[PDB]
């Protein structure tokens, strides 16, 4: 469980650190970069990352906006 | 006659809908006339609670190359569109409203759809392009109106962009407005991809009775105090941005004109380059008249208060 | 509480007067807060004093209502000797008149009209007047100017009414002149719109005639 | 007489520009459809918090004239109420509106039906044929008075306010700016000058009241209203706002800057006309 949590926050650190120095997407563009940079770590797990990226909308830090998930907090 | 536009001629509308002149030209519809009532209602709906992504239907009619919007209204959205599209219990509401209006008087039918773009500009996204293309299949004509509540504060005014799509496969012959809009990084990608798949109509407001009513109310209650300095235009971000945008537009016009002199027999370039020059001049003229009106109110009041006697 | 005290003195003046009324006037001129003396002047007992033998106090009250500090200095013999509070109040009234007439007051005028020999005393009196909510403004020491944004007014009972009526009439005439000017410009704009319109249908009539020709 | 005398407002009414716009649209369309300015009837909705009533929205009602009596289609009204329940539930029915001048012996019956519908309805009447500079909108409440031994329903004028939000303020200000712009350009300075004309008229009316009061005080009234005439004289002395060299320096500075901007705008318009002339001339006789 400890190492799983380690991976689960390392992936968040990677996604934020990379997408802060890069641009964004509209539907499916950024997922490719994070899978490429996590390719050497483990499997991309598209469903898990897709379900997790939409959980930050209740906050900010480039969210997605509850009314329509396309306008992020840039 | 200011109120002539409010007259509804059902047979004339049926005749136009049977004629279908828009099938003869994909640039047939060029103008969009919006009632002060519909503008206010759409801007008020768009503002709603700060910056909410909302949408509605527009009631109106057609007159030659002009699409006329008389009224507007919204649709139920339980759980902020928890189902597909912002419709949910849409059909029922729409039909009820239509019949109710036909009884109380409103005989204008569906002429289009409006939706808001909170702080990202007036344009059509891939979804909106497909929606207006389907709105060109069923309900033959239709127009997509886009509002910006957050830019009504940022830019200060903002226009209600009116748009129509091109059919699948069809290329704009030369249509190139070269109009610049500030689009967020997470939105400019999609914007540039589907930008040529539609065109913008010229939006105009007949000087009716609803409009001057609002103007009077505001300048008789809230804007009755014509002091507030005299020029909020002094903050050089809106004018300077328009000035800088005007400079870029004409600079690109010269670059195209210089390259177009070597090609002998390119009619498309001529029309488009002169179109750019004309559009850029109007933007400067509208900015100029706004500043002139600003000083005129300034001069009359300032001269009076200081040295009347 | 200046207004309440002045109203109480008015009510008392309807009765007791004479030597007591002079004491009340002295208290008014010594008690801070009363910047307006037009309320007292209209009392019938002030007129009784006018027909009364005693006149030094009534002349002092008249000068406080209408005159300024130089008038009191000239009348230093015919007026009762003032106290520190009375002198400060009269100087405040003089500064009020100067500010009302003209808003940006040079230090030279302040020194001349108030017997101010030391500019430090002038600054002290100015700040004392401002801090008692009499005059609102700003001081420019480099230019030796006193910019007064707002000031209180003076008493008006006998002769300034005609000037006020003349000033009000001039303002009314000026407002009407601007109203007529705005109407003329609106008519001119309508004529220009009509001329622009008149130029329009001529073009369409010119176009339609050629269309019929061909 | 359908108006109550000596009755003061018991509740506070807040009105929004949307209601006024809806009433205006109903009146305009009914005039266009049937010639003369046919009277319109609608309903008012909004939020009520105790004695504080806020009218945020309004809609229209179907009415029919039978036996020279206006019968409100209350079934239509309830159907549309349920229809609004699908979009907005926080808004509750508050009253009904109509157009006209003084109350007529036909609005009393309509208000009677509306009071039959709900507990306490509000009555609003708009005058589209007004000529004064005041707002031709009045809010009336239902009051029961014993006239000649019979309980007769009367209307009591309510001292209503007009409440708005930042959003509506910005939107209506934008619509005013649009009304400044004309069709191509129908009237641009006309509204601007009338706008300052109303403001000057408002101040001009205030000066008349002060001038009349001084004239009356010279003859009768209170000989001296104390702090009022004292201050009124002080404001006639503050009337000539003293200007120094720097203010006239800055005032001329601002006039020259935008005046140059106005000159640039004229040049931009002139060259476009020249460009249009050149383009037309190059087709008139010239080739290539
Ligand atoms: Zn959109």
């Amino acid at each position: 469980q400890k190492v799983d949590d380690d991976r689960k926050h390392e992936i968040e650190a990677a996604i934020v650190r990379i997408m802060k120095s890069r641009k964004k997407m509209q539907h499916n563009v950024l997922v490719a970069e994070v899978t490429q940079q996590l390719k050497a770590r483990f499997l991309p797990s598209p469903v898990v990352i897709k379900k997790r990226i939409e959980g930050l909308i209740e906050r900010e830090y480039l969210a997605r906006t509850p009314e329509d998930r396309k306008v992020y907090t840039y | 006659s200011i109120d002539e536009i409010y007259k509804y001629d059902k047979k004339q509308q049926q005749e136009i809908l049977a004629a279908k002149p828009w099938t003869k030209d994909h640039h047939y519809f060029k103008y969009c006339k919006i009632s002060a009532l519909a503008l206010l209602k759409m801007v008020m709906h768009a503002r709603s609670g700060g910056n909410l992504e909302v949408m509605g239907l527009m009631l109106g009619k057609v007159d030659g190359e002009t699409m006329i919007i008389m009224d507007s209204f919204a649709l139920p959205v339980e759980g902020t569109e928890t189902r597909v599209n912002a419709q949910a219990a849409a059909y029922e509401y729409m039909a009820a409203y239509i019949e109710n209006a036909k009884q109380v008087g409103r005989l204008e039918n569906a002429i289009g759809w409006y939706h808001s773009h909170p702080g990202y500009g007036c344009w059509l996204s891939g979804i909106d392009v497909s929606t207006q293309m389907l709105n060109q299949q069923f309900q033959e004509p239709f127009v997509a109106v886009v509002i910006d509540p957050t830019r009504t504060i940022s830019a200060g005014k903002v226009n209600l962009g009116a748009f129509r799509t091109y059919p699948k496969g069809y290329k704009p012959p030369d249509e190139g407005p070269s109009e610049y809009q500030t689009i967020p990084l997470n939105k400019i990608e999609d914007f540039g991809v589907h930008c040529k798949q539609y065109y913008a109509l010229e939006v105009s407001y007949f000087k009716s009775s609803l409009d001057r009513k609002l103007l009077e109310l505001l300048w008789n209650k809230y804007w009755v105090n014509t002091l507030s300095s005299s020029s909020l235009l002094t903050n050089a971000d809106y004018t300077t941005g328009q000035v800088f945008d005007l400079s870029e537009k004409l600079e690109q016009s010269e670059a195209q004109l210089g390259r177009g002199s070597f090609m002998l027999g390119l009619e498309t370039h001529d029309r488009k380059s002169e179109d750019k020059l004309a559009k850029a001049t109007r933007d400067s003229c509208k900015t100029t008249i706004e500043a002139i009106h600003g000083l005129m109110s300034q001069v009359i009041k300032d001269k009076l208060f200081n040295q009347i006697n | 509480p200046s207004s309440n005290l002045l109203e109480q003195f008015i009510l008392l003046a309807k009765g007791t007067s004479g030597s007591a009324l002079t004491a009340l006037i002295s208290q008014v001129l010594e008690a801070p807060g009363v910047y307006v003396f037009g309320e007292l002047l209209e009392l019938a007992n002030v007129q009784e004093l006018a027909e009364g033998a005693n006149a030094a106090y009534l002349q002092l009250l008249n000068l406080f209502a209408y005159g300024t500090y130089p008038d009191y200095i000239a009348n230093k013999e015919s007026l009762p000797e003032l106290s520190t509070a009375q002198q400060n109040k009269l100087k405040h009234l003089t500064i009020v008149s100067l500010a009302s007439r003209m808003k940006c007051i040079p230090y030279s005028v302040l020194l001349k009209d108030l017997e101010m020999r030391n500019l430090r005393e002038l600054e002290d009196l100015i700040i004392e007047a401002v801090y008692t909510d009499i005059i609102q403004g700003k001081l420019d020491q480099r230019n030796q100017l006193l910019e007064v944004d707002f000031c209180i007014g003076r008493d008006i009972r006998k002769k300034d009414i005609n000037n006020i009526v003349k000033t009000l009439h001039e303002w009314c005439d000026g407002c009407e002149a601007v109203l007529l000017g705005i109407e003329q410009q609106v008519l001119r704009a309508n004529q220009y719109k009509e001329n622009h319109n008149r130029t329009q249908q001529q073009v369409e009539a010119e176009v339609t005639n050629i269309k019929k020709t061909l | 007489s359908v108006m109550a005398c000596g009755v003061t407002g018991s509740v506070s009414v807040a009105l929004h520009p949307l209601v006024i716009l809806n009433i205006s649209d109903h009146w305009i369309r009914m005039r266009s459809q049937e010639g003369r300015p046919v009277q319109v009837i609608g309903a008012l909705i909004g939020k009520q918090e105790g004695r504080n009533i806020e009218v945020m929205n309004s809609f229209e009602l179907l009415s029919h004239t039978v036996e020279e009596k206006i019968i409100i289609d209350k079934e239509y009204y309830y159907t549309k109420e349920e229809q609004f329940k699908q979009v907005f539930k926080e808004l509750e029915f508050l009253g009904w509106y109509t157009t006209g001048g003084p109350p007529d012996p036909s609005d009393i019956h309509v208000h009677k039906q509306v009071c039959e519908i709900i507990e306490s309805p509000l009555f609003l009447k708009l005058n589209p044929m007004t000529k004064h500079t005041d707002l031709p909108v009045s809010v009336f409440e239902s009051v029961i008075d014993i006239i000649n031994g019979e309980a007769t329903m009367l209307f009591a004028e309510l001292t209503y306010t007009l409440a708005t939000e930042e959003a509506e303020r910005i939107g209506v200000d934008h619509v005013a700016r649009m009304t400044a712009t004309g069709s191509g350009e129908n009237s641009t300075v006309a509204e601007h000058l009338i706008a300052q004309h109303s403001a000057i008229k408002m101040l001009h009316s205030r000066v008349k009241l002060i001038l009349e009061y001084v004239k009356a005080s010279e003859a009768g009234e209170v000989p001296f209203n104390h702090e009022i005439l004292r201050e009124a004289y002080a404001l006639c002395h503050c009337l000539p706002v003293l200007s120094t060299d720097k203010f006239k320096t800055d005032f001329y500075d601002q006039c020259n800057d935008v005046g140059l901007m106005a000159y640039l705008g004229t040049i931009t318009k002139t060259c476009n006309t020249m460009n249009q002339f050149v383009n037309k001339f190059n087709v008139l006789y010239d080739r290539q």
